[PDB]
């Protein structure tokens, strides 16, 4: 509702925009920037001007404790954001490797990316599977985590949709022609 | 199948041996009966036509064939849908 219309009135928007950054860090279910990206909010609130909004988006991409340690701020690190950074690291890297590589990542790579043991990577994979950010049976050393792709990917999900539309239009019309000779 | 085999062993198999025996005996006695000729042939419990079991059987096999047909019709279209979605 705030991201749609009313309280714009930018002073009212600023105070809840700062609260929205806190709300994203407050629940580790809130991904990182994904909820803001998904509809009007990122297309309504300034990135750098006062909000500090794109800083979180930069920390998410550059994927490290060092980026949070550079970019964090007194209110959230006092309580504080130490555990949640590891939960963030687990979701972002596991998605990013599989998204780029492209889609059947080696165990050996994943240990280097997550910076933890083999059995620790398998433990991270279990709750990645419980989250359903990845979702099929896990093989031993290669073909480690596959499918779902639920997370944000901006233009790399928009371009995928444009490719899927082309695929859907060919497939649905062609299969309708076959089933219209067989009904 | 057991019901048909039971009637066949009464219809054919008993009668075949009775004619086998009656042809050996030869089969007409002119001064007086015909004692064992009089004894021969008396109906077993199926002499023919156990239709009450048979017709009810056939209606059930027709119901079974309808279940095979509906299962086949489900399989025809499931195979088509499975092939159609994958290859594009």
């Amino acid at each position: 509702l705030l991201g749609s219309y009313t309280e714009d009135n930018a002073s009212q928007a600023r105070v809840d925009a700062h609260r929205c950054i806190v709300r994203a860090l407050k629940d580790p279910n809130a991904f990182l920037f994904d909820h803001l990206l998904t509809l009007k909010p990122v297309k309504f609130l300034e990135g750098e001007l006062i909000h500090d909004l794109l800083t979180i988006f930069v920390s998410a991409k550059l994927a490290s404790y060092v980026k949070f340690y550079q970019n964090n701020k007194d209110f959230i690190d006092s309580l504080g954001l130490l555990h949640e950074q590891n939960m963030a690291k687990m979701r972002l890297l596991t998605f990013m490797g599989m998204a780029v590589e492209n889609k059947e990542i080696s165990f050996d790579t994943m240990q280097q990316e997550l910076q933890i043991g083999a059995d620790d990577v398998e433990a991270f994979v279990i709750d990645a599977v419980r989250t359903k950010m990845v979702y099929c049976k896990i093989d031993q050393t290669q073909r480690k985590v596959v499918v779902s792709h639920s997370t944000h990917r901006t233009f790399g999900k928009q371009q995928w949709q444009q490719l899927y539309d082309t695929l859907n239009a060919w497939k649905q019309n062609l299969n309708k022609v076959k089933n219209s000779l067989l009904s | 199948r057991n019901t048909s085999k039971q009637q066949q062993q009464k219809h054919q198999y008993q009668q075949r041996r009775q004619q086998e025996n009656m042809q050996r005996q030869s089969r007409g006695e002119p001064p007086l009966p015909e004692e064992d000729l009089s004894k021969l042939f008396k109906p077993p419990q199926p002499p023919a036509r156990m239709d009450s079991l048979l017709i009810a059987g056939q209606i059930n096999t027709y119901c079974q064939n309808i279940k095979e047909f509906t299962a086949q019709n489900l399989g025809k279209l499931f195979m088509a849908q499975a092939l159609q979605e994958y290859n594009n």
